[PDB]
Parts: structure tokens; sequence; C-alpha cells
């Protein structure tokens, strides 16, 4: 129904998604493990 | 005051109480599998 010129801009359908602690070296073991390690050290 | 093995028994009792405390803490935490009060 209307005349289009050549595309002045090209686009497509795209996906938009939403985009270390100081003591993070303790992260491999849980906090309870460290606490029980201290307790076991005292007991030993 | 002449029986010295009573003090030794008290020390053994305290150390054993600590060891049972450790075991109870481990049992409680493992059975829970938040914050601690």
């Amino acid at each position: 129904v209307i005349d289009f010129s050549k595309p002045f801009m090209s686009l497509g359908i795209s996906i938009m998604i939403k985009k270390p602690g100081v003591f993070s070296f303790l992260d491999p073991l849980a906090y309870e493990i460290w606490m029980c390690i201290v307790f076991a050290y005292i007991g030993v | 005051k002449t029986r010295h093995n009573i003090i030794l028994s008290a020390g053994i009792f305290f150390v054993s109480a600590g060891l049972s405390n450790i075991i109870g803490i481990i049992v409680y935490i493992s059975a829970n599998a938040y914050s601690y009060g």
C-alpha cells in the first residue's frame, strides 16, 4: 500500500537479560566446618 | 583434701563433657540438613 525506500537501518529480534569477597578463600568449606574445625582443634 | 584423684576425675568429666558437646553439635547440624540463635 505504500512505497518503502531502501533500509536506512537493519535490525532483528534479540534477547535482553540483566547484567570476590575479602574472605572468599573460606568459600570451599561451609561456615559450620570452619567452626567445628576450631572446636576440634581445641579438643585435640 | 587428701584424695587427689577427685580433681583428676573432675578434669576427665569436663574434657568428656566438651567432647560430647562437639558430638552433639555435629549431630544437630547434620540433622538440620537460616541462622543460628
